[PDB]
């Protein structure tokens, strides 16, 4: 049952460990229960006459246990920080590592709330499992257990009779878990419909308070949910009462009490045993539905457990292939698309045997509808997937067979994402070659245009930049660009919907780019197709496959998707 | 200061409920009390003389069945308003919150406190307010109630329950005080581990990933782990209440044995009130035992006072008098800032536009003209202000009037989960399906309705919906031309691909009769032709305005900008 699970796996070390800490934690709860067995103790010395010395050798025995328990728990608390330290420590290593291996497509899948909810969260959820839900769920079963077992050893009969007020309350509770068949489901999708309701109401406030009558959707959503929770309540309440009457300490004594009058009067019970089920056994009915409480907490640990143990079992980049042959022709910008085919999930195909060919010091843009494939095609190249059924190869040598060094000092590209890095200015301009003079790092800002808005920083160009530093997304462009001109990697991928994406800082986004795509071979994901009419060679492309190729000027003699694109209004 | 407290429909059916909820435990503190009589008699030499005292002890249980059973009835009833009362009040409050409080953490918390707040709002009198105001006052009646039997153990009753609340309370600090050093330590190790995520693909492409892992794996492999400073938080915490109840119990006891000895009890009755001392002692314990469920109730709701304590922008009296004729927009010496480290500075903006005008604002990306347009809105209040429309300070309105003054045009189009025509709608619910025939066919939206499977009925909140984001903004267009106040502020979409969405805004400037005061934050080019004066602004401050005949001939801040538009419009990726 417990084996070959992702929790299973993941929370492998940490058995014997856990194994001492329920050993350990199931004497410090049996150690907080034994002070009512020294009562019943003292209480029979005072029946059975004498004492005022036997009545100091039980308070010594109390204080004893009050100092060995505290002892007990005072090791099991630092045991299982000692134990769970290490365990974060070893796996915060172990994630550091694998994100360094996960395929680059990978983190445009997730978002950045979606990596922090797997680093921070479930790394937090973690720890209070071991430190606080373990020991927990040991005590919560621990001590209903014992007491039972001690309260059947003193009097079966009266012990029989505590079940009343369990088999009533089982009863009711499934009498009342089916009758929220559906409702139960029914608010879960309540619960998910109401936060995309408050996401769009919290996102849409401007309109909300230029526009009053924006919010009365909302605002009927909100009393059919707080209506909802209502109706599904108000019928199920004279059974939460029902049973919850079943359960309180006045009811279990009351039982007690009428089965022990019975037993003592009538001369078959021994007054002083009744005595452990007057000190251990009303409360016995929290105990019971405690149970459940404490078992309960162990499912937000295991719910990170395997969110942790599948990241850690995501298939990772190949390593690479067999340093094979350079396909004798060519050169070493070369690119060339072999019979490719990828798709994102296993069974829907987005690239269909495409088959094109880039050429030294040529430009090759990728047009298409929206929804096409072409940005899936053009990170292709930059091994951000793996290709299932073709195979490229830039300058003649599989992107497979590539260090990953190798290709990025062959295959550089300018995407959306600008992702600059906490550092000095310099230090981002200059990250692709971090031992520049300084005099490059500046005749290379000086090209991307962004030399005099670096001089209007606080320390020039020594400023840290940070998540605030008062820089527009077509100056934070024109960074990676600058840096990007020092990488010089002979061929470019380049998204074209860089440019436009900061409508002010657009013209000198273009004079960047008109220096960082000279002299190299350029794939440009055209977005607007009056931009490239003077590329050397345009592909279009419909939801996967290739349909038309070839120059614009030709291209638009045999009519068809490139002239339907074409005449569409701009002409 | 609202935290979650209760409805406003009744005070007399509030306070009959306290003092049925205090009945109830002056119910079970009489079952205890009846154990003396009981337990003295079943230790006797007339065990048979405890049927008097169980009589007693049925008539007391039937008793608090009856009353837990109407508190709890009532209690659920409570729950039921509370959450009724309160989540109407974060729906209330949110649309008069200060805009700038909605940071990215705030929405986080305001979302949590209306999506995350509704089992636990219902279940909170019966839950956890009933429960724990019970089990404090039990041991305390119980104290009274020993008073008449034995005083000695009466007083050594009273005397212990401040200490055991206060050891209930101390135990609580402390285990709280820990579990935020926790998640503080983890936080400060795990954030360099985030960083190294985000920034992924500028490394590995500037082939500089193994050392960025060689730097984050020795700083994490070292951070000294800090780990038995937050032991020595963590052990009082576990400790603290265990050891003090276990140690009342002994002097408790210790007390009832010794009266014995001396002679002040008889044995019979000095265990029927060591059994009344461990009663005595159970509801601490379980007061102890929601302390987590108190925690996350406290944070849960916690949000919700969050939001209930955020600022609030307050609005005059005003009764726009005469907006009828067209407003002539003015500011004077305004100032803003949404505070003062970084954001959209804005510092002696001044001018007049004259009453039924275009008037384009165009400037360098410092966005502190999405900025003018929100003060001019009322979206936002100015800090050495007075913006005044038609003469006539806004901040000086009642906020009824104060948005019967301005349609807009935003830049990200926000469209609410629904129809089409009811987004549409949400300008002026009561528009006469002509004024619903023309804001369509101004918005360029008729042929989007007529080209669409089921068309104006289409629901449009966010499934994709076929709509992209630049035919998402025909439909804020079409919502804007339907509500007609006298002030139209558009600030153009960045999205470009429209073909379109430009002859929208086109259009709604030059086609619209409705005779309103236009002003548009223009990005294209095809815009800034049909305004009649231009706003160049630079650092928060206007740096020459005019018409575009005086800014082209005045060669300077205007026709550079003219000039680099012109020039990235031809721009071409290109070989050579
Ligand atoms: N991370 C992803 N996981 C699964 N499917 C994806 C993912 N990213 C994109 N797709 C799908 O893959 C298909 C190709 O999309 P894409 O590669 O963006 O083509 P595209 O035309 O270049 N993008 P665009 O031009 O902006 O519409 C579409 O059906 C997408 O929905």
């Amino acid at each position: 049952s417990w084996r070959a699970q992702a929790a299973s796996r993941l929370l492998a070390p940490l058995k014997l460990p856990l194994v001492l800490s329920g050993v350990l934690a199931a004497l410090v709860t049996l150690a907080q229960l034994a002070p009512f067995v020294l009562l019943v103790e003292l209480s029979r010395l005072l029946v059975s006459g004498a004492g005022a010395h036997r009545l100091f050798t039980v308070g010594f025995a109390a204080v004893g246990l009050l100092g060995t328990g505290a002892l007990l728990a005072a090791a099991l608390t630092l045991w299982l920080h000692v134990i769970d330290a290490r365990f974060a420590r070893a796996l915060r290593l172990r994630l550091l590592s694998k994100l360094s291996r996960l395929p680059l497509g990978w983190f445009t899948s997730r978002g950045s709330g979606s990596i922090k909810k797997l680093v921070t969260d479930d790394t937090l959820a973690l720890h209070y499992l071991v430190t606080h839900a373990v020991p927990d769920a040991v005590a919560a079963v621990v001590a209903p257990v014992g007491v039972l077992v001690y309260l059947f050893v003193v009097d079966w009969r009266v012990a029989l009779v505590l079940f009343g007020p369990v088999l009533v309350y089982l009863t009711i509770t499934s009498s009342l878990t089916i009758q929220s068949g559906p409702r139960i489901v029914q608010a879960q999708r309540w619960a998910e419909k109401m936060n995309g309701e408050a996401g769009s109401y919290l996102e849409g406030q401007p309109v909300i308070r230029v526009f009053g009558a924006a919010s009365s959707s909302f605002r009927r959503r909100l009393d059919e949910y707080i209506g909802f929770l209502v109706a599904w309540q108000r019928p199920l309440a004279g059974k939460k009462t029902l049973m919850d009457l079943a359960t309180r300490p006045a009811t279990f004594l009351w039982l007690i009490a009428a089965t022990g009058t019975l037993l003592v009067a009538t001369h078959r019970m021994d007054p002083v045993n009744l005595l452990p089920f007057m000190f251990l056994g009303t409360t016995f009915g929290a105990r019971l539905l405690g149970i459940a409480y404490g078992l309960g907490g162990l499912r937000t640990g295991l719910l990170a457990a395997r969110h942790l143990q599948v990241t850690l079992d995501e298939t990772e980049l190949a390593v690479r292939e067999h340093p094979r042959e350079p396909l004798d022709g060519e050169a070493p910008a070369t690119v060339v698309f072999d019979h490719v085919t990828f798709g994102y999930r296993p069974g829907v195909p987005v690239i269909q045997d495409v088959s094109l060919t880039l050429r030294p010091g040529t430009v090759t843009a990728l047009v298409g509808p929206s929804g096409s494939g072409k940005s899936t095609l053009a990170t292709l190249l930059a091994r951000f997937h793996d290709v299932e059924r073709g195979a490229i190869r830039v300058g003649g040598q599989d992107i497979r067979s590539l260090a990953a060094d190798e290709l990025y000092t062959r295959v550089g590209f300018v995407l959306q994402e600008a992702q600059l890095v906490h550092g000095t200015a310099a230090e981002n301009i200059a990250l692709a070659v971090p031992d520049a003079p300084a005099e490059q790092v500046q005749v290379a800002a000086r090209e991307a245009q962004i030399h005099d808005r670096v001089l209007r920083l606080p320390d020039g160009y020594d400023t840290v930049l940070g998540a605030n530093s008062g820089l527009s997304g077509g100056e934070r462009q024109r960074l990676t660009i600058a840096r990007a001109i020092l990488g010089d990697t002979p061929v470019l991928i380049l998204d074209e919907a860089t440019a436009f994406a900061d409508p002010e800082s657009e013209y000198l986004v273009q004079q960047a780019l008109n220096r960082l795509t000279r002299d190299r071979t350029v794939l440009v994901i055209a977005h607007r197709l009056h931009t490239i009419t003077r590329a050397d060679q345009i592909v279009v492309l419909d939801h996967g496959r290739i349909v038309e190729r070839g120059t614009h000027e030709e291209l638009l003699a045999a009519g068809g998707r490139y002239c339907r694109l074409w005449d569409t209004g701009q002409g | 200061t609202w935290i979650a407290l209760v409805p406003n429909d009744h005070r007399a059916r509030l306070i009959g409920f306290a003092l049925l909820a205090f009945c109830s435990v002056v119910a079970r503190a009489v079952g205890t009390v009846l154990l003396v009589p009981l337990m003295a008699a079943l230790f006797g030499e007339a065990p048979q003389r405890a049927w008097l005292w169980l009589g007693w002890l049925s008539a007391a249980t039937v008793a608090g069945w009856v009353l837990d059973a109407v508190t709890a009835r009532i209690g659920i009833e409570l729950g039921f308003a509370v959450l009724n009362h309160t989540q109407h009040d974060v729906a209330d409050r949110l649309p008069v919150v200060r805009l700038d409080w909605f940071t990215a953490e705030n929405t986080a918390t305001a979302r949590q406190a209306i999506a995350a707040t509704g089992p636990e709002l219902v279940g909170l009198v019966v839950n956890l307010v009933t429960p724990l105001t019970s089990a404090i006052l039990l041991p305390a009646v119980i104290a009274l109630a020993l008073l008449p039997i034995s005083w000695q153990l009466g007083v050594a009753a009273l005397a212990g329950v401040p200490l055991l609340l206060g050891a209930l309370w101390a135990s609580a600090a402390f285990a709280r005080r820990a579990d935020t050093a926790a998640d503080k330590a983890n936080t400060a190790l795990t954030e360099r581990i985030i960083e190294f995520a985000r920034t992924q693909q500028a490394l590995r492409a500037a082939r500089r990933v193994e050392p960025a892992r060689s730097l984050v794996g020795n700083a994490l492999a070292s951070q000294h782990t800090a780990t038995m400073r937050l032991l020595g938080m963590q052990i009082p915490g576990q400790l603290l209440f265990s050891i003090a109840s276990q140690l009342a119990l002994i002097v408790l006891a210790g007390t009832t044995a010794a009266l014995t000895i001396t002679g002040t009890l008889t044995v019979p009755e000095a265990i029927a009130l060591i059994v009344v001392m461990v009663r005595y002692l159970e509801p601490f314990t379980a007061v102890s035992e929601l302390a987590p469920a108190l925690e996350s109730t406290r944070a849960t709701l916690g949000r919700i006072g969050s939001v209930l304590t955020a600022p609030v922008m307050v609005a005059g009296s005003g009764t726009w008098r005469d907006g009828a004729v067209v407003p002539r927009i003015e500011f004077d010496d305004v100032a803003f800032g949404y505070d003062g480290g970084s954001g959209p500075v804005l510092d002696g903006v001044s001018f007049c536009l004259q009453p039924g005008t275009t008037t384009a604002i165009v400037g360098p990306s410092g966005c502190g003209k999405s900025t003018i347009l929100a003060l001019i809105a009322g979206l936002h209040q100015p800090t050495r202000g007075r913006v005044l429309i038609d003469g006539t300070d806004v901040a000086t309105l009642d906020a009824r009037a104060q948005q019967a003054v301005c349609s807009v045009v935003f830049q990200h189009p926000y469209l609410f989960h629904g129809t089409i025509r009811d987004n549409v709608f949400a300008a002026d619910p009561g528009a006469s399906d002509d004024q619903f025939a023309q804001a369509v066919r101004l918005a360029r939206v008729d042929e989007l309705i007529a080209r669409l499977p089921d068309g104006a009925n289409t629901i449009v909140g966010e499934a994709g919906s076929a709509l992209s984001g630049g035919e998402r903004q025909r439909v804020s267009i079409a919502r804007a031309l339907l509500k007609a106040a006298p002030v139209l502020l558009v600030d153009e979409a960045t999205s470009a691909l429209d073909a379109e969405n430009e002859a929208a805004v086109v259009d709604a400037l030059a086609a619209d009769p409705r005779s309103r005061t236009r002003v548009i934050v223009a990005h294209r080019l095809a815009s800034i032709r049909h305004a009649d004066r231009v706003l160049f602004v630079d650092d928060g401050r206007v740096v020459e305005d005019g018409s575009i005949s005086e800014l082209l001939t005045a060669g300077g801040r205007f026709s550079q900008f003219w000039r680099q538009q012109h020039e990235a419009a031809e721009w071409q990726i290109l070989a050579e």
